[PDB]
């Protein structure tokens, strides 16, 4: 196919997202949820991670790494220790609350999902990391499990298959470092939410040094929907490797802020205009976009109009796609005011463990402090992208690469704002 | 904003304090829940629940659950001094968080502040004098699609004006609990103008469910 | 109350790249020596896993 988006009412997968039906089990079941789910599990790991393998799903994180490999990766027998499955519904990232809602009104997908990812790999139990702040959500999956246990869904026997599974629930603390999947393994252990170091990846030594493995809450809720439907469904829709349907959170300085599911190679402008109203005072009033939250480099209007909202256009794009969050941003916006709010909330949000993300986040506040006030001079600006090329590959995790894109690509696409704040400043207190 | 303690008479190691015998409970199924010899994991939980038996946390309870658990206590204090939603110092009956990030920020989040200042009185950080109310300003919560947005408690209100928060106030001093959800015309996340999908009813189980399942 | 002194070889400080030659110096002036052998540390096994063992007692308290 060449013309991407517009996808189809019967093919999304997350029906009842907006929570216009029951998000109990009598509406999970009326809308096709656990329908020959003991077949899934009847049919084997390798038949389930062929079936993933083939869909040509990619992590649906941010970083996006094929789902398939990491699956895969523990495809091992057993060495006398258990193997656990982590769903990772922290939810820090700014301009992304898409999980929010599949956890909110879809619960059961996220089960079937997870008893569908623990059979996929013989883990012996599910663990789901969720938000403090997200206390009726968190109320809402625990009434789920509890009508899935009580139903014989889950538990001893899960689903008439003979293996077993469990689901827990663990709240957390109000931690967006706690969002790394490292940082979200040391926290479930009772220890601060510091990141560890690679290698060991998680597939050998992770949580209590067992093996696990951390995915996404909608890499792991479509996963049944991948079983069922077939591989090569779910691998029509988009490019080549950049296979599936995402939830595209809609926010900023637009009339109908929002969250819809869309094909993946769906352009940025037509989705805007099309699921989101256009932006306030009309598209020639847009100023800049982010395209997936704080974890990205913004773009101006002028690649913003032919882009695609994909792993790879974003990538040669000079940008990421991230969360999928478009972040909108028009003319009566002081962006320099922006970026110096995200990086303050990064200097808020930052465990401090290895020091260049621990002293760099700070020097770049006070940067940007100076900045918005002006009290700066151009020679300062080039110094301030060398330091982001200090702190961009040099850190435990990848915070410290979230916090130095945005000033990068803030500096490379607006720098001549920059310069006539300072020189508006210079002119005028001196 | 400070990560020391100091010896003050309202808070000390020999306040009294004790859980309830269904926290107790709560406590041994959340020890329960994990497995035999990883303990420790159960420290972020059970002090939570410390807190709801409170709403603030003296060094009582780190010390507590240093005792159930059989852990050191300076992991309780550095699981507890890590993380920002364990209030260490005595905070309101109604906690109202404010979020400030970009996405709320884009949205206006000022004016709602501005409205809490001139009906409340107080500062960010500063109590009221009967301790109702506590404002401090947080960062995103995850309703970005619905900014402006302000938490009490764990209620969650959302796609808030001037007037709006106003009006909660006063229903909250009334005594009142309020509605958590926006507040806006729409209901959860679907655009205001319509909906643009999921109008079409959904398609009920066996849907091209592949040949072979 | 400087430090007053009578030794004149008190601040003799000499270089040698071996023992060997360290010993035949000595010998060579007649000054009666004390060799002492060098003590190289032993290799260490350092293991980032071990501190998030699973059975073991290598488990650490804080990071
Ligand atoms: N979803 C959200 O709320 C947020 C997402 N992000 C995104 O998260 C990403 C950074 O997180 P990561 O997962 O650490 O990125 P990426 O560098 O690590 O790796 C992706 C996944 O592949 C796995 N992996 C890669 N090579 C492996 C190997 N040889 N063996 C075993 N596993 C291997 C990693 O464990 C990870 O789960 C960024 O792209 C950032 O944009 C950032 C902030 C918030
Ligand atoms: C600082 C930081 C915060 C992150 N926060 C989240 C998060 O809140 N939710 C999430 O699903 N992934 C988050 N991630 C990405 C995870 O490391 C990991 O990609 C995710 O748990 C699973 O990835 P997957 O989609 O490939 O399965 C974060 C990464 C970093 C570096
Ligand atoms: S980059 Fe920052 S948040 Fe990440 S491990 Fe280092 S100090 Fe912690
Ligand atoms: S930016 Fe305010 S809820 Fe996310």
């Amino acid at each position: 196919k060449t013309s991407f988006g517009s996808l189809k009412d019967e093919d999304r997968i997350f029906t009842n997202l907006y929570g216009r039906h029951d998000w109990r089990l009598k509406g999970a079941q009326s809308r096709g949820d656990w329908y020959k789910t003991k077949e899934i599990l009847l049919k084997g790991p390798d038949w389930i991670l062929g079936e993933v393998k083939t869909s040509g799903l990619r992590g649906r994180g941010g970083a996006g790494f094929p789902t398939g490999l990491k699956w895969s990766f523990m495809n091992k027998p057993s060495d006398g220790r258990p193997k656990y499955l982590v769903v990772n519904a922290d939810e820090g990232e700014p301009g992304t609350c898409k999980d929010r809602e599949i956890i909110r009104h879809d619960p059961h997908k996220l089960v079937e999902g997870c008893l569908v990812g623990g059979r996929a790999m013989g883990a012996r139990a599910a663990y789901i990391y969720i938000r403090g702040e997200f206390y009726n959500e968190a109320s809402n999956l625990q009434v789920a499990i509890r009508e899935a246990y009580e139903a014989g869904l889950i538990g001893k026997n899960a689903c008439g298959s003979g293996y077993d599974f469990d689901v827990f629930v663990v709240r957390g603390a109000g931690a967006y470092i706690c969002g790394e999947e490292t940082a979200l393994i040391e926290s479930i252990e009772g220890k601060q939410g510091k990141p560890r170091l690679k290698p060991p990846f998680p597939a050998d030594v992770g949580v209590f040094g067992c093996p696990t493995t951390v995915a996404n809450v909608e890499t792991v809720a479509v996963s049944p929907t991948i079983c069922r439907r077939g591989g090569a469904w779910f691998a029509s829709f988009g490019r080549e490797r950049n296979s599936g349907t995402k939830l595209f959170n809609i926010s900023g300085h637009v009339n109908n802020p929002c969250t819809v599911e869309e094909e993946m190679s769906v352009p940025l402008k037509e989705l805007i205009e099309k699921h989101a109203g256009g932006v306030t005072g009309g598209w020639d009033n847009l100023l800049a976009v982010i395209p997936g939250g704080s974890s990205t480099p913004l773009i101006p209007k002028s690649v913003c109009e032919t882009v695609l909202m994909d792993f790879d256009a974003l990538i040669q794009a000079q940008t990421g796609l991230g969360t999928a969050a478009v972040i909108v941003m028009d003319r009566s916006t002081d962006i320099v005011k922006a970026i110096a709010r995200l990086i303050e909330f990064y200097k808020h949000e930052s465990c401090g463990q290895c020091t260049p993300c621990r002293e760099g986040v700070d020097w770049m506040n006070k940067v940007m402090a100076r900045f918005v006030r002006g009290d700066a001079r151009p020679a300062e600006i080039d110094s301030l992208w060398e330091i982001s090329k200090q702190i961009e590959g040099h850190t435990i995790c990848a915070l410290g690469d979230g916090a130095a894109w945005p000033v990068q690509g803030l500096i490379r696409h607006f720098r001549p704002e920059l310069e006539e704040r300072m020189q508006r400043f210079a002119q005028q207190h001196q | 904003a400070l990560f020391v303690h100091r010896d003050t008479p309202k808070n000390n190691p020999e306040t009294p304090f004790d859980f309830t015998p269904e926290n107790y409970k709560r406590i041994e199924a959340i020890v329960k829940n994990y497995p035999e010899g990883h303990k420790a994991a159960a420290v972020l939980p059970v002090l939570d629940l410390a807190q709801r038996q409170n709403g603030w946390l003296p060094i009582s309870a780190m010390n507590k659950v240093a005792e159930i658990l059989q852990v050191p206590p300076m992991r309780v204090y550095e699981v507890a001094t890590f993380y920002t939603m364990y209030n260490r110092k005595p905070v309101g009956k109604y906690h109202i968080q404010v979020c400030t990030t970009t996405p709320c920020m884009l949205r206006n989040s000022d004016s709602i502040l501005e409205a809490i200042q001139k009906k409340l009185g107080i500062k960010v950080g500063e109590t009221t004098p009967d301790k109702l109310f506590t404002l401090i300003e947080v960062e995103c919560l995850g309703a970005c699609v619905n900014a402006p947005m302000v938490q009490i408690n764990d209620n969650y209100y959302e796609d808030l004006t001037p007037k709006d928060i106003e009006e909660i106030i006063d229903e909250l001093k009334a005594g009142k609990i309020p509605k958590p959800g926006p507040r806006s015309g729409r209901f959860s996340c679907e655009p205001a103008g319509g909906l643009t999908s999921l109008t079409e009813p959904p398609k009920g189980p066996g849907f091209g469910v592949q040949a072979g399942l | 109350g400087w430090a007053s002194t009578a030794d004149p070889l008190s601040n003799l400080v000499l270089t040698f790249s071996t023992k060997e030659d360290a010993i035949a110096f000595a010998e060579k002036n007649g000054w009666s020596y004390d060799v002492e052998e060098r003590k190289v540390p032993k290799p260490k096994s350092k293991s980032y896993g071990a501190n998030f063992s699973w059975n073991k007692r290598t488990r650490v308290s804080t990071k």
